[PDB]
RNA sequence: AACUUUGAAGGCCGAAGUGGAGAAGGGUUCCAUGUGAACAGCAGUUGAACAUGGGUCAGUCGGUCCUGAGAGAUGGGCGAG
RNA sequence: CCCAUAUCCGCAGCAGGUCUCCAAGGUGAACAGCCUCUGGCAUGUUGGAACAAUGUAGGUAAGGGAAGUCGGCAAGCCGG
């Protein structure tokens, strides 16, 4: 605490804010800044970053949206935030309880990003994922640098600007969805062309179907083709991408709604909701990041004593080399286990393989949210004390009991939320859905934030 | 628990954590009124006690 | 007393609903003009003759 | 329980008079 | 809000009042009386004498029963007293008076209290229980006081011992602000 | 913070008690949490105040039944009524 | 739940009034008074510093012993 707090203190004395508004902005005045706000952020995602030629495959930065100001994208400021929420929940760093140690504790969260900012290019520059700093230099380096950390350092002050109510919501959430959402219409009527020994067709799958419908003679091989691209976006990935968006928005609003009120004024009755997804999609993230890596790390294991069996059990590994690039596939064992399905085929194959990773898939998701809960400080002990430093409480009850009463409920959203996070998310990597079942989640999410406040103004709008 | 988590938090690094998620919130409030009152009967007097009977006849 | 018939503590009961301060939101009414319940009542100040 | 756990408690807690303004909320650290 | 003077330069001057306060009327005006005219760093200094029995108020006007006491010989006067809730009332205002003199920007070593007045403030109504059943009132007898600052050309600064304390956090204050944010 | 709480002292009521329970009367004063504006003839961080919510579970404990001193219909009598 | 020097009646948290049950050790004739254990309390709607007069409530007085006063009022003597 005391050599965190204060070593905090003099940078953020230097550091710019964005100022309160004076009074409670207009709506028409809100849309202007939101509306103004996302088109930076969207002509950042596609303006080319300076001066990277050598490797990201300078072809692809012509097609791609990957090279982008936004190349580091919104991760930083998601990971700052996380990484503090995380210590700071597990009170392993301690947080100033006052407003104005809030209001630096927000520079500080803020503070993280710009070190992410930093930390996550020079990790991509020295591997050469824009290329040898040698062949860049200082120069170009330090363009490079300002240049990713301008906009990860405008897109702060774009989303701090939301946040305080010159626009709508948050900005990190607006961004992540536009990007999803238009990753799906992308994919539907992307005008791309694609040179195939079967000649140049386009790739936008609507604007696919047209263009293979007039172009084939065989307008059944038309049927067949233009849906079943196994290289290439299909209309039935739009399919089943859209057959998800429905179930996602029917378990979007399940919650369970608890009566509150507060303890010092009569009536005033509210409501405390114990959403479905309790953990968010935090779950599965912490689990997939988890799986990929035991994929890195076996490769590496088993390279080195393979000729035991117990290394070899654990999970093997092979080099897929006919024809594409070297891509690192497992070949048995545990790893292979925790694998998903490429084909639909696959999974009649091997009936036990395919039962085994969902249960994995499935308890993962479900075991993270039960243990995340606590650690991450929305226990019901802490969210009583949340209730009761906002003087609420359940009626009829002692402020003890509402503990009991939240139990009932939470440790049991929190899995089953997770375990329903993870059953829906098969069927997105299952199905070919755009996005996996995190994407659909957090589009749909925030569109229907955004939808209940716009009614709202819509009400005197 | 706290070891998990943190194997997690050392994965989530390199290439895998353009993948994330957002936060969660729950505050909220209301408004306040401070009015009073409570009444009570209204007094009464005049007893008539007075005790000096000193009879000058 | 505890020894109590149905009649009085009926008769109690209701004036222990009647003894409590009004809804805040009646003072945003068009035509309002009360301030407070002016009614209220206290055990030991005021007493109910029966 | 040892009933002479009352007379320790209660000489210990009379040592706060040399440590007035940093007395420790809970001495039982563990957990 | 109306004071019953205006400032001679009201640029140079800062304002403080307070109404219904429950501070004793005559003892307070005994005590404004007092400090009339004083520079700001010696009327805080000399009503904290007053709070320690180091420095009389001379009871001039309301003065029935009032004893006597050494300290009074300093105002030429024989009957003194030492009003504890009046002389830390007008700390209060002396403070927030200060402050507005910061917010303002005027050179708050420099401020002498230029006007000082303090008026009855409707009175608030309890009771006494007397002989042979009757009942009689029991009045408090507050005040509204007004002050106005102004600079002028004797500086005195603030002493080195006062400015050396910590900054008070109030726990209370927090709780509140917990509850609007 | 003289007055609240905990600890330690020194004292008092001294089993016809300043103890533990009831009848009549009170009627929520009971219990938990919060406030410290008004009230509690100083103060209070406290309260039997105020505010928000709770709490009284019976075949067997009483009522309910009996009749006591008495009260009181019908028949009848009186009575302008 | 209170059941009463603060939950009842006396205009009030009023030295008044208001029906009962249980009932320890010592001294002692004793449910007397005095001290104590169980249980309870915080001195009774405030505190601090002084220790004038005059009070209110307690005491003690040489020698005399009702001479005081309407009157031994008051106190005192006696006391198991
Ligand atoms: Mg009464
Ligand atoms: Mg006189
Ligand atoms: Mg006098
Ligand atoms: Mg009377
Ligand atoms: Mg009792
Ligand atoms: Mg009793
Ligand atoms: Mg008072
Ligand atoms: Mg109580
Ligand atoms: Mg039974
Ligand atoms: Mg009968
Ligand atoms: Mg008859
Ligand atoms: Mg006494
Ligand atoms: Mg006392
Ligand atoms: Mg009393
Ligand atoms: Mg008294
Ligand atoms: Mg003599
Ligand atoms: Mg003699
Ligand atoms: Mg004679
Ligand atoms: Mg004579
Ligand atoms: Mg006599």
């Amino acid at each position: 605490a005391i050599k965190f707090l204060e070593v905090i203190k003099p940078f953020c004395v230097i550091l710019p804010e964005i100022q309160k508004p004076e009074r409670k902005i207009q709506f028409k005045e809100k849309v202007l800044w939101t509306a103004i706000t996302l088109f930076i952020f969207l002509v950042c995602c596609q303006i080319p970053l300076f001066g990277i030629m050598s490797s990201d495959f300078y072809w692809m930065r012509v097609i791609l949206n990957r090279g982008t100001l936004m190349e580091l994208g919104i991760s930083p400021i998601v990971t700052s935030g996380l990484i503090m929420q995380l210590l700071a929940g597990a009170k392993i760093i301690e947080v100033g309880d006052t407003p104005k140690d809030r209001a630096l504790f927000n520079g500080a969260q803020k503070l993280f990003g710009m070190i992410i900012t930093i930390g996550q290019s020079i990790v991509y520059v020295m591997t050469g994922m824009y290329g040898d700093p040698s062949e860049m230099g200082a120069g170009i380096c330090l363009l490079i640098t300002i240049q990713l950390f301008v906009a990860g350092l405008i897109v702060l002050l774009l989303d701090e600007l939301l946040q305080k109510g010159y626009g709508l919501g948050s900005g990190i959430s607006l961004f992540i969805a536009t990007n999803i959402c238009e990753t799906i219409v992308w994919k539907a009527f992307s005008p791309t062309t694609v040179n195939t020994g079967r000649g140049m067709e386009f790739e936008g799958a609507i604007i696919a179907l047209f263009h293979l419908l007039a172009t084939r003679t065989d307008k059944v091989r038309a049927l067949r083709e233009a849906f079943y691209r196994q290289n290439l976006p299909n209309l039935m990935n739009l399919i089943a991408t859209i057959f998800v968006f429905a179930v996602v928005i029917y378990f979007q609003g399940f919650r369970v709604d608890l009566p509150i009120k507060s303890a010092r004024y009569r009536g005033q009755y509210n409501t405390y909701p114990i959403k479905l997804f309790y953990t968010s999609n935090i779950p599965i993230i912490l689990q997939s990041a988890l799986v990929s890596n035991l994929y890195v790390i076996s490769q590496m294991l088993s390279a080195r004593f393979s000729g035991n069996l117990l290394v070899s059990l654990l999970g093997t590994w092979s080099d897929t080399s006919s024809g594409g690039p070297a891509r690192a596939y497992p070949v048995g064992g545990l790893c292979h286990y925790l694998s998903p399905p490429e084909s639909f085929g696959s999974v009649l194959e091997d009936p036990v393989h395919a039962v085994v990773y969902i249960v994995f898939m499935l308890g993962s998701c479900a075991f993270f949210s039960k243990t995340w809960i606590e650690v991450s400080g929305s226990s019901a002990k802490d969210v009583a004390k949340q209730l009761k430093e906002q003087q609420m409480v359940m009626r009829g009850h002692r402020e003890t009991s509402m503990v009991h009463e939240l139990n009932r409920y939470i440790p049991t959203a929190a899995a089953f939320g997770g375990l329903c996070i993870g059953a829906l998310s098969v069927l997105a990597d299952f199905l070919g859905a755009i996005g996996s079942g995190t994407g659909i989640l957090l589009a749909v999410t925030i569109i229907y934030q955004y939808f209940e406040i716009f009614v709202k103004e819509q009400s005197e709008v | 628990n706290y070891i998990l988590l943190n194997l997690a938090v050392a994965d989530l690094f390199m290439v895998f954590g353009g993948f994330t998620t957002t936060l969660y919130t729950s505050l909220h409030g209301y408004f306040v009124f401070g009015p009073t009152g409570m009444p009570g009967p209204t007094p009464s007097g005049t007893n008539v006690g007075s005790s000096g009977r000193s009879p000058s006849v | 007393s505890s020894h109590k018939t149905f009649r009085i503590k009926r008769f109690l009961a209701k004036k222990q609903k009647q003894n409590r301060p009004i809804p805040q939101w009646i003072w945003m009414k068009t035509g309002n003009k009360i301030r407070y319940n002016s009614k209220r009542r206290h055990w030991r100040r005021t007493k109910l003759g029966l | 329980v040892a009933k002479q756990r009352i007379r320790m408690a209660n000489e210990k807690h009379s040592k706060n008079i040399t440590q007035r303004g940093n007395v420790a909320k809970t001495s039982r650290n563990a957990p | 809000v109306r004071y019953s003077l205006d400032p001679e330069n009201p640029t140079k001057s800062c304002k403080s009042r307070g109404s219904n306060l429950r501070v004793h009327f005559k003892n307070t005006r005994e005590t404004a009386q007092a400090i009339k005219g004083m520079h700001i760093r010696k009327a805080t200094k000399y009503l904290k004498d007053v709070t320690l029995k180091k420095q009389c108020v001379p009871f001039r006007r309301y003065n029935g029963g009032v004893g006597r006491c050494a300290q009074a010989k300093q105002w030429g006067w024989t009957q003194g007293r030492w009003p504890k809730k009046s002389a830390e009332f007008l700390l209060h205002m002396l403070k927030n008076a200060e402050s507005n003199a910061e917010l303002k920007g005027l050179d708050v070593d420099s401020l002498v209290i230029e006007h000082i007045q303090v008026n009855k403030a409707p009175k608030m109504r309890r009771r006494t229980y007397r002989a042979h059943g009757r009942i009689n009132p029991y009045m408090s007898s507050p005040c509204h006081i007004e002050m106005i600052l102004t600079e002028k050309e004797q500086i005195v600064p603030k002493p080195e011992e006062e400015v050396a304390q910590k900054k008070k956090i109030s726990q209370k204050k927090l709780k509140k602000q917990k509850l609007m944010a």
